[PDB]
RNA sequence: GCUUGUGCUGUCUUCGUCCA
């Protein structure tokens, strides 16, 4: 296979990912560097998805 | 972009303070290794002057 | 021919050294290979 | 091992294997062709290897 | 040429009986063998 | 230091994997054994053997 | 001329007082029971999978130090007094331990009533980890989380205690005489009384204390020795002693046939 | 890491004692009072038990590196 | 004179013992357009100046496997570069060295078991591997203690 | 890496003899025996049963180095007796005391269980 | 008769060990 062909596949499967616990750690991470960057941009609607994204997602045992 | 990169990765990875031609003359060991040998030591390492 | 261990999701494959190196289903950089099948023995003391 | 290929739907064209007909008797039967199918991701072989291939 | 050389090999009597190793040094009639079990190289005749 | 800090000695082969004195001669040595380590040299001839054991015994 | 007398009697532990024999032969006594009984204990462990957190030599010393029953180990043979090529049943016993945790949450301890005799001598009780109960789960050995799995096959031998202390049986011997010092042997440490400073002994109270107006005896020896034998299971009490002076009698017919055959 | 077979200096077995002495300190047992129900009289022994720490529930933590 | 007695038998019993590791790190450099180095078993035919260890150690891909117990002077990464072939394509059959040996021995005073063989890409895009060797050190003479 | 095996403090090579003995030729009628693959157990208990002979007129033992297996006794008795006689007379005393203290164990075990 | 495999930089820097 050539490195595309891995970045396809591995593409393919993440929309069939339903969930696993290291994708939902680094998802959480980028959700967290995009909430604090509209934060440094004032906007006060994006930000409350954000949030509300990150309770959905988390709450982890 | 590779000036301050390189710099600024050369100045942290070999200790030298200042520019990689201007080796002589500039500040060493200022940046180290970080002593992992047990926990103590690493805590006395980074509070280190 | 030889097998291998994804770092992250612990998957197995293996690879012919000529594919990339890469978990083929999560698309991680990091790979481990798997333990010898000879008879490893120990003295116990 | 092979499913997520983009030949593999050429490759699995007109090929005979075992079939499960369920309703078992197992029997042959021709690959007409093969269809993605979005939304039913199914366990194939562990309850990790979710597919969404389908075979017509 | 020594075909027993680089070949896993089991102990079967003596001090050592049932060590698993492997033969390093096979001039003659005196085999040097390395134990898995502690990191060490032993010597030993050819029949055990 | 000192003349007595190279002196000859007689060797007996012993197991483990450390130098052993007798303790009379830390003195001379200014040695103790909290880590201590010393360094061994061997004559490579008759003549230097005789040198060793008739004048740095 | 020797006398025994028992003072409790327990299966792990006896303690009993020896009188009218030599000081030396009472030492001679507890450092055979403390070092040269014969055990059974486990020798070569071969790994087939181990994927927990220990190491695999971690778990092979921990396994060398399991206790295993050795009573009859009188008829098994040292490893290297056998001429079978390999291991045969009549000088080695093959345990085996699987374990392995099912499900995704919580965390599974593998005990030593995990381990299962394989092969071992016909008829001989020997093998058997020890257990203090029925429902003792034993000795510690590992844990394991999800997926991960252990599988070994461990091999048990006859041995002493000189060449490793895994096969040692008991684990303290207290040894005591002379609880109140009539012999001297022991000149006290002391700020501003001797006697008010130091504890009395546990035996105290079996001897009489010296008279104020008694002197000195220079022809005094010791006499009544106290001691207590502890155990670690594989043995029991009495046969830890019982051993003990076997094996001191055999090592002295050993020297009395060499000193016979070499004229 | 985890309890030790043996005790180091006479040769005890506490290897199977550190989940009865849980045990015992979880109904509020005190530490002596724990060690003296398990019959650990010499301090020999007391010390392995009372000074043991336990990473092993540490270690297992860490998602396991195979499946 | 500071020295000290240790009981052997709690030595046996696990005091004051320790587990040591090691790892060796190696990479496939790279020197022009088609000049690359490569991890493979290298053989006594087609490479020049090898180690004098042993390499019947090593996999197919030039890797060492864990739980291989593993000696000083043992090839634990095996690597190759390229050199330009000689005239011996005059009458060699195949048998000509084109490719000049850069294998990682372990240290010669060292042994042990391998732990663990990491292999993964560089910054580069270039393999990239590491092997960590795992010993376990009993207390003897001549060890430090301190209080 | 220069650990002897343990083994080799009890297993004793073929070459090598568990006992010899030679005569000490400086007083008369002694003997110098060297034990090998022996240490105080035995040696201090074959010398404070010596001892109390009245025919032995000296008996004494040493370990030259702990990290070596073996012991060497001087014993020197009167001039009747033999030197070796007097060892074997030890052997089998011990042998008795200890067979009589096997038994008498035996005996309290049994009424004490 | 298929016959066995011998070779390693260099320069800085830092952190340590034993005396002092
Ligand atoms: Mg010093
Ligand atoms: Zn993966
Ligand atoms: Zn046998
Ligand atoms: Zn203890």
């Amino acid at each position: 296979l050539s490195n595309d062909e891995v970045n396809s596949i591995v593409k393919m499967k993440q929309s069939l990912s339903s969930n696993t616990g290291f994708n939902t750690v680094l998802k959480k991470a980028q959700l967290q560097e995009e909430l604090e960057e509209a934060r440094d941009a004032h906007d006060h609607e994006r930000v409350a998805r954000i949030e509300a994204e990150l309770k959905s997602i988390g709450a982890e045992s | 972009s590779t000036t301050i990169t390189s710099g600024l990765k050369y100045s942290l990875a070999t200790g030298n303070w200042g520019e990689q031609k201007k080796a002589m003359s500039s500040r060493a060991g200022v940046s180290q290794v970080l002593n992992r040998y047990t926990y103590s030591s690493t805590l006395s390492h980074l509070r280190r002057t | 021919g030889v097998k291998y261990t994804c770092g992250a999701c612990a998957h197995n494959f293996s690879l012919n050294k000529s594919d990339p190196v890469r978990c083929k289903e999560c698309g991680h950089r990091v790979i481990y290979k798997a333990r010898t099948k000879r008879m490893i023995q120990f003295d116990a003391r | 091992k092979y499913w997520y290929y983009p030949e593999f739907d050429d490759v699995v064209k007109g090929m005979y294997l075992r079939l499960n007909t369920g309703s078992s008797p197992y029997k042959v039967v021709e690959v007409l062709g093969s269809q993605r199918i979005k939304g039913s991701a199914y366990g194939l072989n562990s309850k990790e290897n979710n597919c969404d291939m389908y075979l017509k | 040429r020594d075909p027993t050389l680089n070949k896993t090999v089991k102990i079967r009597q003596g001090g050592y009986k049932g060590k698993i190793g492997i033969v390093k040094e096979a001039n003659g009639d005196r085999f040097r063998v390395e134990l898995h079990n502690p990191n060490k190289t032993i010597p030993i005749p050819c029949s055990f | 230091l000192h003349k007595m800090s190279m002196m000859a000695h007689r060797v007996k082969v012993m197991p483990y994997s450390t130098f052993r004195l007798n303790l009379s001669v830390t003195s001379p040595y200014n040695a103790d054994f909290d880590g201590d380590e010393m360094n061994l040299h061997v004559p490579q001839s008759e003549e230097t053997r005789a040198e060793l054991s008739q004048l740095c015994a | 001329e020797p006398k025994v007398n028992i003072i409790n009697a327990q299966d792990d532990e006896v303690e009993l007082m020896l009188s009218d024999v030599n000081l030396s032969l009472a030492n001679s006594l507890r450092r055979t029971m403390l070092a040269e009984v014969p055990t059974l204990a486990i020798d070569l462990v071969e790994i087939k999978m181990n994927t927990s957190v220990l190491a695999d030599e971690f778990i092979s010393h921990r396994l060398g130090l399991i206790p295993l029953v050795s009573e009859d180990v009188e008829e098994m043979k040292y490893s290297r007094d056998c001429t079978c090529e390999d291991y045969c049943d009549e000088c080695s016993v093959v345990l085996e331990l699987s374990a392995r945790h099912e499900g995704e949450e919580g965390t599974t301890d593998v005990y030593s009533s995990s381990l299962i005799k394989v092969s071992g001598p016909g008829n001989l009780n020997v093998g058997e980890p020890v257990r203090r109960d029925d429902y003792d789960q034993g000795i510690l050995l590992c844990k394991l989380r999800n997926h991960q799995e252990l599988n070994i096959r461990c091999i048990a031998k006859k041995g002493i205690a000189k060449e490793h202390a895994k096969w040692s049986p008991c684990s303290a011997i207290a040894f005591e005489y002379d609880p109140h010092n009539k012999l001297k042997h022991t000149d006290f440490w002391f700020e501003v009384d001797a006697k008010k400073e130091w504890p009395d002994s546990k035996y105290a109270t079996w001897e009489e204390p010296p008279k104020p107006g008694e002197v000195f005896d220079y022809k005094a020896k010791p006499n009544r020795f106290y001691m207590t034998v502890e155990t670690t299971g594989s043995l029991k009490a009495n046969q830890v002693f019982s051993r003990g002076i076997k094996t001191l009698q055999e090592k002295l017919a050993n020297v009395l046939f060499e000193l016979e055959n070499s004229r | 890491m985890i309890i030790p077979v043996r005790c180091f200096s006479c040769g005890k077995v506490v290897g199977d004692k550190w989940d009865a002495y849980l045990r015992l300190l979880e109904e509020g047992k005190q530490e002596g009072d724990a060690l003296d129900e398990l019959k650990l009289k010499r301090y020999c022994c007391r010390r392995m038990v009372l000074t043991h720490v336990d990473l092993i529930e540490k270690f297992l933590r860490y998602n396991p590196l195979e499946k | 004179e500071d020295s000290m007695i240790m009981n052997q038998s709690s030595i046996d019993r696990g005091l004051f013992r320790s587990l040591f590791f090691r790892s060796y790190m190696d990479q496939e450099k790279r020197f022009g357009i088609s000049i690359v180095e490569e991890f493979e078993k290298p053989t006594r035919a087609t490479t020049l100046r090898l180690k004098h260890g042993t390499y019947e150690k090593l996999d197919e891909d030039g890797l060492i496997a864990p739980g291989v117990r593993v000696s000083g002077d043992d090839i634990i990464i095996g690597k190759t570069t390229p050199i330009p072939p000689d005239t011996e394509e005059l009458g060699q059959r195949t048998k000509y060295h084109t490719k000049r040996d850069a294998s990682t021995p372990l240290r010669s005073t060292e042994n042990g078991i391998v732990d663990q063989v990491l292999l993964t890409t560089n910054q580069e895009g270039l393999k990239f591997v590491k092997v960590r060797m795992r010993t376990t050190k009993v207390p003897q003479i001549g060890d430090k203690f301190a209080s | 890496m220069n650990a002897p095996d343990r083994f080799e403090l009890f297993i004793l090579p073929d070459d090598v003899p568990k006992l010899k003995i030679t005569p000490d030729s400086r007083v008369p009628n002694c003997i110098i025996i060297k034990f090998e693959r022996e240490d105080h157990t035995l040696a201090n208990l074959l010398r404070e049963e010596l001892a109390l002979y009245p025919d032995v007129t000296f008996v004494a033992y040493k370990v030259e180095h702990p990290l070596f297996a073996n012991f060497v006794m001087r014993l020197q008795t009167e001039e009747g007796t033999r030197p070796k006689q007097a060892l074997e007379r030890a052997c089998a005393s011990i042998i008795n005391k200890l067979k009589t203290l096997d038994h008498k164990f035996n005996e309290e075990w049994n009424i004490k269980n």
